[PDB]
């Protein structure tokens, strides 16, 4: 459960933690967070993190030091930081925090953020250039690609689980397979 | 008349606009100056989500008014 670990550092309030914590052991969630208030409040804790689309360096040094990727080689750490993106979009989604036709804005950006610091640490994990073109212009609405994040997080397990199995299976919540 | 429109993590892109303007047209200068198409646009002032088929008049809303955008991207 490398996933409840990495919520436990990033997320200070523990009402807010324990919504993110809860949500590993179901597949749907029936509390959203697409209202104003709601994504004022994820701002609110993730802004410190993002720079725009991206994390903020401080964010990367800090994460790239965590219990998780600390010691990994690139690859590894590329593999690791590709499922947090995965976990992220999911949260986004229709069957987490998002709805339909809405999703957490926040929470886009820092799977976003993820996604694009694993292309940074080793390439090779998305296979293919335009794969990972497709996947950023799906979490940002970029060239009218579909937004639907449900939709997304499918393309990402499906890589995950076939291209490095064991860190998919080891970092993937397991209620969400 | 200028506003502003802030999005959730502190940009401020700023427009120049009638209170006569529809909110269909201010989504559309928004996407002018940043590629946003209009549909991707959540536009709120004072709380309240800013309707298309109304205008800035109709929401009292004056010159150099900030309003909030946030991206309405599909779960």
């Amino acid at each position: 459960n490398f996933v409840s670990g990495i919520l436990d550092i990033l997320i200070s309030d523990n009402e807010l933690k324990e919504r993110f914590i809860e949500a590993l052991n179901s597949n749907k969630s029936d509390y959203k967070m697409i209202a104003d208030d709601q994504q004022r409040k994820l701002a609110c804790v993730w802004n410190p993190f993002l720079d725009g689309w991206e994390l903020n360096a401080q964010h990367v040094d800090m994460i790239m030091g965590s219990h998780v990727l600390k010691d990994m080689p690139l690859r590894k750490q590329a593999e690791i930081l590709f499922c947090l993106g995965g976990v992220f979009c999911k949260y986004s989604s229709s069957d987490m925090f998002g709805t339909e036709y809405d999703s957490p804005e926040i929470l886009r950006r820092y799977a976003n953020g993820l996604i694009e610091q694993a292309y940074k640490t080793d390439p090779q994990v998305f296979g293919s250039v335009y794969y990972y073109n497709d996947i950023l212009d799906r979490l940002q609405g970029r060239n009218n690609v579909f937004t639907c994040t449900a939709v997304l997080t499918d393309m990402l397990t499906e890589h995950a689980k076939e291209s490095f199995p064991e860190i998919f299976s080891l970092y993937y919540p397991v209620a969400w397979r | 008349m200028q506003i502003f429109v802030k999005t959730l993590t502190g940009k401020t892109i700023t427009l120049e606009v009638e209170p006569s303007d529809t909110i269909e047209n201010v989504k559309a200068k928004i996407q002018d100056k940043e590629g946003i198409p209009p549909d991707q646009q959540r536009l709120i002032f004072a709380g309240k989500q800013l309707e298309d088929g109304r205008t800035l008049s109709d929401y009292n809303i004056q010159k150099e008014s900030t309003l909030h955008l946030v991206l309405r991207l599909r779960g």
